C-alpha cells in the first residue's frame, strides 16, 4: 500500500 | 482453526540484531532446498504436487519469515534492530532474484503447463502458472545465458539501491530552530510541545505533525521558505547519487527484456496497458483543471498581496513553494469557514477509531474486538481481531501505529503482514495487516485530536487492512493487495467518500469535552468544502505523475530541472531553486517507479463504483456492501482489476461518475 505525498 | 485465533498469528516482535541476521540465514537455506529439490528432478518427473504444490508451500512459509525480518526497519524503536532489518531486507531480496532468475525452475513450469489437463485444476491454480511464466518471460528466462546475468547484475544492484533510498528518508533526522518572534501565528498548544534550546528558541522536526502545521498556519515568509528549504532537501546529495544509478539501471534492463522504455515494461501488467494511455489520461485531466487552477492562482495572489500590504512585508509578485500551503488555508477558511484548529476539536483519536470501527462492523459485516496486553513491536501499537458477523469465521488480525517517534516510517502506508492464503496442511492463514501513520499527538493536556484530513487519511489507509482482511485466495501471490499498483488504490480511496457524507461525519464526531455534535449547518460547510483548491491540489498530482512517466521514459535528463520543468508548466508555481523533490520521491523507489499515476487512475474507479451503487442505494446498505466485499476485496489478486470491476458495476467504468465528482464535463 501507500499514501500520495501531502 | 477457522473460527479459533489462537496459535494463528505467527509474528514475534522481539527478535534482537543477533536473531535477526541468524534468521535470515536460515531463512535462505531451508528455502534454497526447496528450490533445489524442484530444479533437481527430471523434467519428465514434474508433477502438481511436487512442483506447482512444492512452490506453492514454501512461497507462503518464506513471506511470512520474511516479514519478521524486513518489517522492523519500519516501526522499531532500536537502531541496531532497524539497522539489522534493512541489512536482512537487502539480503533476501537479493536471494529473490537469484531464485527467480533459475532456468531450470523456469524449463520445469513451463513444461508443467504443456503436459496437464488445466481444466482439472482450480481456476487460480492455472492462472499462477501463466502468471509464472509470465513473470519469467519478464526475467529474460528466455534469452541467452550472458544475458540473463547482465539483467540479474542490474536486477541486484537496482535491489540495493532502493533499499538505501528509503532508508535515507527513514532515518533523516535535521531539524530547525527557531524563536518565538519567528513563530508568528502558531498557536500555543503548539510551541508549547517543542524542545526549547539554550537560546530559548524552539526545535522543529521534518515530520508531518510539525511541517504541515508551520506551512500551513505561520505568518512568517522567511519561517516557511526555511522550512520548504529543509524537507525538499532532505538527503538531497545521497539520493542523487542513488537516482543517478537507479534510473539508466532500469532503462538497460527494459530494452534488453524488449521493451522501449522502463514505463512501458511496467504498464503492461497494469489495468491501463499502454503508456500512451497514461499521457492521454493524465494530459486531458490537467486540460479540463487548468482552468480551475488559473482561478485559484489568481485568488491566492490577490490574498498574499493584501497580506503584505497589512502586516508591512515586501510584495515579489510571484507565488513560490512555501506561499502553497499558507494561502489554500486561508480559501479554505474565507470560501468555505472551515477553521481546521476548530474542527480537531470534535475529532477525538478514539471517538474517530470507534466510529470507524463501527461503520465497517455493519457496512462489509464483520466483528472488531481490541486484544488485550497484545504482543506489539511498541507501546503505542494496539492489536485488533476481525471475525465475521455471521459465520464467526475469524478472517484476520491488524495492528494500529497511529503515532510518529524516532526512526518510525515517516508517511502513511500500510503493511500487508500475514497473507489469507491456504496452508500446506489445506487450512487457512489467518492475515495481518498493520496501519502505520503519523497523527498528532495530544498536547496541552487534550485528547489527541485530528484534522479532518487526519481522517480522510485515517479513513484511507483503512481501506488498504480491509482488503487485506477479506481478501481469501489459495496461493500466497495472489492474495492481500497482490493486484495491479495502479488498481490497489481503488479499495482505499473508495473509502475517503464516508468522510465527506454528513450523517456519517455525525457519527464520528463529538466534542472532546462536552460530547455536543458539529452542528447542523457545520456540517454541510464540511461536506461543501471537498473541492475546494482541488486546482492546484490535484494539478500538483498530475505534476508528480508526469515526472514519474518523464523519468522513467526519457533518458538523460536532471531530475531536479524535469519536477521544475513541470511545475512551471503545469501548477503554475515555480519550484525553489535548490531545492531537488525527486531525491525525496519516496514511491520511486516503494514500487511505485513508473506507476504512479495509479492514483488518479484509481479514483475514477472509486467514484464510479460509489455513485452508481452505494451512493445510489444508501452508503451504509450492507446489501451494497456485501457485494463490495466479495466481489472487490474477497478475490484479491486471483481475478484481474477489470474483471472485479465488470463483476461489481456489472458493466464497463467511465470516467461520468469521476468527472461530475470534480467539477467537470
Ligand atoms: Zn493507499
Amino acid at each position: 500500500p501507500g499514501f500520495s505525498p501531502f | 482453526s477457522s473460527y479459533t485465533v489462537a496459535g494463528r498469528n505467527v509474528l514475534r516482535w522481539d527478535l534482537s540484531p543477533e536473531q535477526i541476521k541468524t534468521r535470515t540465514e536460515e531463512l535462505i537455506v531451508q528455502t534454497k532446498q526447496v528450490y533445489d529439490a524442484v530444479g533437481m528432478l527430471g523434467i519428465e518427473e514434474v508433477t502438481y504436487e511436487n512442483c506447482l504444490q512444492a512452490l506453492a508451500d514454501v512461497e507462503v512459509k518464506y513471506i511470512v519469515e520474511r516479514t519478521m525480518l524486513d518489517f522492523p526497519q519500519h516501526v522499531s524503536s532500536d537502531k541496531e534492530v532497524r539497522a539489522a532489518s534493512t541489512e536482512a531486507d537487502k539480503r533476501l531480496s537479493r536471494f529473490d532474484i537469484e531464485m527467480s532468475m533459475r532456468g531450470d525452475i523456469f524449463e520445469r513450469i513451463v513444461h508443467l503447463q504443456e503436459t496437464c489437463d488445466l481444466g482439472k485444476i482450480k481456476p487460480e491454480a492455472r492462472r499462477y502458472l501463466e502468471k509464472s511464466i509470465k513473470m519469467g518471460k519478464r526475467n529474460g528466462l528466455h534469452l541467452p545465458e550472458q544475458v540473463q546475468n547482465e539483467i540479474k547484475s542490474m536486477k541486484k544492484r537496482m535491489s540495493e539501491l532502493c533499499i538505501d533510498f528509503n532508508k535515507n528518508l527513514n532515518e533523516d533526522d535535521t531539524f530547525l530552530v527557531f524563536s518565538k518572534a519567528e513563530l508568528g501565528a502558531l498557536p500555543d498548544d503548539f510551541i508549547d510541545s517543542l524542545e526549547k534550546t539554550d537560546d530559548d528558541k524552539y526545535k522543529i522536526t521534518l515530520k508531518y505533525p510539525h511541517y504541515f502545521p508551520v506551512m500551513k498556519k505561520c505568518c512568517i515568509p522567511e519561517t516557511r521558505r526555511r522550512m520548504e528549504m529543509a524537507f525538499n532537501t532532505r538527503c538531497k546529495e545521497e539520493n542523487t547519487i542513488i537516482l543517478q544509478q537507479l534510473l539508466p539501471l532500469r532503462t538497460k534492463v527494459a530494452k534488453l527484456l524488449g521493451y522501449s522504455t522502463h514505463a512501458d515494461f511496467v504498464l503492461e501488467m497494469n489495468t491501463a496497458k499502454s503508456t500512451s494511455r497514461v499521457t492521454a489520461f493524465l494530459d486531458d485531466l490537467s486540460q479540463k483543471l487548468k482552468p480551475l487552477g488559473e482561478a485559484e492562482r489568481e485568488f491566492i495572489l490577490n490574498l498574499k498581496k493584501k497580506e503584505c500590504k497589512d502586516r508591512g512585508f515586501e510584495y515579489d509578485g510571484k507565488i513560490n513553494a512555501w506561499d502553497l500551503y499558507y494561502y489554500m488555508t486561508q480559501t479554505e477558511e474565507l470560501k468555505y469557514s472551515i477553521d481546521q484548529e476548530f474542527l480537531k476539536e470534535y475529532f477525538p483519536i478514539e471517538v474517530v477509531t470507534e466510529g470507524l470501527l463501527n461503520t465497517y462492523q455493519e457496512l462489509l459485516g464483520l466483528s472488531f474486538e481490541q486484544m488485550t496486553d497484545a504482543h506489539v513491536w511498541n507501546k503505542s501499537v494496539t492489536l485488533y481481531t476481525v471475525k465475521d458477523k455471521a459465520t464467526g469465521e475469524v478472517l484476520g488480525q491488524f495492528y494500529l501505529d497511529l503515532y510518529p517517534r524516532e526512526g518510525k516510517y515517516n508517511h502513511a502506508a500500510c503493511f500487508g503482514l500475514q497473507p489469507g492464503c491456504l496452508l500446506p496442511d489445506g487450512s487457512r492463514m489467518m492475515a495481518v495487516a498493520a496501519l502505520v501513520v503519523n497523527f498528532s499527538q495530544p498536547v496541552a493536556g487534550r485528547p489527541s485530536l485530528l484534522r479532518h484530513d487526519e481522517v480522510r487519511t485515517y479513513f484511507h489507509e483503512f481501506g488498504h487492512v480491509m482488503h487485506q482482511i477479506c481478501a481469501q485466495t489459495d496461493f500466497a501471490r495472489f492474495s492481500g493487495t497482490n493486484v495491479e499498483t495502479d488498481f490497489v488504490e481503488v479499495p482505499s480511496q473508495m473509502l475517503e467518500n464516508w468522510v465527506w457524507d454528513v450523517d456519517s461525519l455525525r457519527r464520528l464526531s463529538k466534542h472532546y469535552k462536552d460530547g455536543s455534535p458539529i452542528a447542523d449547518d457545520l456540517l454541510e460547510k464540511l461536506v461543501a468544502s471537498r473541492l475546494v483548491n482541488t486546482g492546484l491540489l490535484t494539478l500538483r498530482q498530475i505534476v508528480l505523475s508526469k515526472v514519474d512517466q518523464s523519468l522513467h521514459t526519457n533518458t538523460s535528463l536532471d531530475a531536479a530541472s524535469e519536477y521544475a520543468k513541470y511545475c512551471s508548466e503545469i501548477l503554475g508555481v515555480a519550484a525553489t531553486p535548490g531545492t531537488n523533490m525527486p531525491a525525496t520521491f519516496g514511491h520511486l523507489a516503494g514500487g511505485y517507479d513508473g506507476q504512479y499515476y495509479g492514483y488518479l487512475w484509481s479514483e475514477v474507479f472509486s467514484m464510479d463504483m460509489f455513485y452508481s451503487c452505494f451512493k445510489k442505494e444508501g452508503i451504509m446498505n450492507p446489501e451494497v456492501g456485501m457485494k463490495y466485499r466479495n466481489l472487490i476485496l474477497k478475490p484479491g489478486g486471483s481475478l484481474d482489476g477489470m474483471d472485479m470491476l465488470h463483476n461489481f458495476l456489472k458493466r464497463e467504468p467511465n470516467q461520468k461518475a469521476f468527472l461530475m465528482s470534480r467539477g467537470l464535463h
